[PDB]
């Protein structure tokens, strides 16, 4: 996404929470910003238009602002029904296209924050017999339910061949997720260090393994 | 009542073509710019295309240029998206959205239409054990790899184990679904996952032993 | 540089403005088809008639006054009108209101020409307004979706 937003924002009921949207001179610097609110399983709804205008049907606790190449959405006094995804959007003069931010999940904290529980599994020998090798990284008990997972192979970044699940609400109202790194048996055999890195609320939880085990 | 309603969504093969339609009601369709915006499973909104009131100005996102064609029939209150050379990255819910003339905000949206770009046939999963490498409490599991379609059911000791288990949601790995299930048991006398794929009538059992 | 008529937006704007100034002075609508724009120019004309007649009323005092400061009576008075229009219109922020005010003033100036038997000067006046608009605001007009955007901007809906 051309517009950068934090994947997670949060507060306790009644708190004031801000969601930043960072862009560039061709988009936010030359055009107005709009904000959309998306409730899970539903279509986006217009929240803010022309940087700071609320349409009819939007509570006055939602406010917007724009300054240079940045925009901010403020929620003054968080309520439970405010728990949703928030997207900023601006027209880009260089692209001749609309650019949307990556979205921010706003969590209304109804429990203390909890760090993820990370577990890394090597490929099985049965799988290695098919000439494929899947590393599985289970992530449990995290709250708010937003994670960033990055895989490292011998301390180098992995940008392809990884798949991360969407977070899923657990019985205790915390979240779980899973991440996969699929390689050939040949690729597994030529690297020695493997790590699943989970960023949750700015803080990174790490789990690594070595091929000979 | 001002409404937009999308249609034409469904399953199509990679390299294939699909035409989407959006029926507009309760407003002067010919006096607004219209847009297509999409959202891939669990991903963010991506703008696709727009068309001005009299079709004089059309724009596309770089991700779809040369493959997608936006058009409108003002006499019919209908907006269209002709999608060709479809890829798995094109799998998304596709929303039709009306643009406000004075502000350019997207005030009215449809319910969306799901488009799935998939050439996958019915495939049974392969069950692989998940166990630690190189005590107290131990986390074991089962890797349910490469099945189609959803769902798959997983149990532990045919139902006995339920406490400490986590069945993770499925994710796509090149046209097929992969899922995993973990169970936390105390260290040191039998652990086995029971996987079933009704769509391929598959019943597999895997004993997990490090 | 290049002829204005080489530019499709210039030709389309010239046709909409000329049709507008003419029917405002003559009192009779043109039935023959639009060569340029087509259905887009046809929509733009509908909007310009609705919005234009209102802007002429709300700007009457300012229009009649500006007409006096320029004291139009012949062809050469249209030559000095352009350089006034260029400086005032280029000043500051562009918006559809300022553009629809410029077109409204020309319809007012064309009505004045119809009474003083100078109807031949309507066509060069329409060219002058188009010159002012497209030659100073082309990029803004293109970004705003031209005449499609003008119709979208001023749309209201009954009843």
């Amino acid at each position: 996404s051309v517009l950068t937003q934090p994947p997670s924002a949060s507060g306790t009921p009644g708190q004031r929470v801000t969601i930043s949207c960072s862009g560039s001179s061709s988009n936010i610097g030359s055009n107005t910003v709009n904000w959309y609110q998306q409730l899970p399983g539903t279509a986006p709804k217009l929240l803010i238009y022309s940087n700071n205008q609320r349409p009819s049907g939007v509570p006055d606790r939602f406010s917007g602002s724009k300054s240079g190449t940045s925009a901010s959405l403020a929620i003054s006094g968080l309520q439970s029904e405010d728990e949703a995804d928030y997207y900023c959007a601006a027209w880009d003069d260089s692209l001749n296209a609309w650019v949307f931010g990556g979205g921010t999940k706003l969590t209304v904290l109804g429990q203390p924050k909890s760090s993820p529980s990370v577990t890394l599994f090597p490929p099985s020998s049965e799988e290695l017999e098919t000439n494929k090798a899947t590393l599985v990284c289970t992530i449990t008990d995290f709250y708010p339910g937003v994670v960033t997972v990055d895989w490292k192979v011998d301390g180098t970044p992995v940008t392809q061949g990884m798949e991360t699940t969407q977070p899923s609400k657990q019985s205790n109202n915390k979240y779980m997720a899973s991440s996969y790194l699929t390689l050939t048996a040949r690729a597994w055999e030529r690297h020695s260090s493997y790590s699943c890195q989970v960023t949750h609320e700015g803080h990174t939880v790490e789990k690594s393994l070595s091929r000979a085990d | 009542q001002v409404t937009l309603k999308e249609s034409g969504g469904g399953l199509v093969k990679p390299g294939g073509s699909l035409r989407l339609s959006c029926a507009a009601s309760g407003f002067t369709f010919s006096s607004y710019s219209m847009n297509w915006v999409r959202q891939a499973p669990g991903k963010g909104l991506e703008w696709v295309s727009s068309i001005s009131s009299s079709s004089s100005y059309i724009y596309y996102a770089d991700s779809v240029k040369g493959r997608f064609t936006i058009s409108r029939d003002n006499a019919k209150n209908s907006l269209y998206l002709q999608m060709n050379s479809l890829r798995a990255e094109d799998t998304a819910v596709y929303y039709c959205a009306r643009q406000v003339g004075a502000t350019w905000a997207f005030d009215i949206w449809g319910q969306g239409t799901l488009v799935t770009v998939s050439a996958a046939k019915t495939t049974p999963p392969s069950v692989y054990p998940l166990a630690p490498g190189s005590n107290s409490m131990v986390t074991l599991g089962c890797l349910v790899k490469g099945y189609f379609p959803e769902p798959v059911t997983v149990t532990w000791n045919s139902g006995s184990l339920s406490s400490g288990v986590h069945t993770f949601p499925a994710v796509l790995q090149s046209d097929l679904y992969t899922l995993s299930s973990s169970v936390t048991v105390p260290s040191s006398e039998t652990v086995t996952c029971n996987v079933a794929h009704p769509a391929s009538s598959t019943k597999v059992d895997k004993k997990i032993v490090p | 540089g290049p002829l204005g008529s080489e530019d499709d937006l210039y030709r389309q704007s010239l046709e909409i403005i000329s049709r507008y100034l003419r029917e405002q002075a003559t009192g009779s609508k043109d039935s023959k088809p639009l060569g340029e724009a087509g259905a887009a120019g046809r929509r733009a004309l509908e909007t310009l008639r609705r919005v234009g007649d209102g802007v002429q009323r709300n700007h009457e005092t300012a229009f009649q006054g500006m007409l006096r400061k320029l004291d139009i009576k012949n062809e050469d008075d249209v030559k000095s009108l352009s350089r006034v229009m260029i400086h005032v219109f280029s000043d500051g922020v562009t918006n559809w209101g300022r553009i629809v005010t410029l077109i409204s003033f020309g319809a007012f100036v064309a009505k004045h020409l119809k009474t003083i038997n100078q109807e031949s000067c309507i066509e060069p006046l329409a060219e002058s307004i188009t010159d002012v608009l497209v030659r100073t605001k082309r990029d803004w007009l293109v970004k705003q979706r031209g005449w499609d955007g003008f119709v979208e901007f001023f749309h209201v809906e009954d009843l």
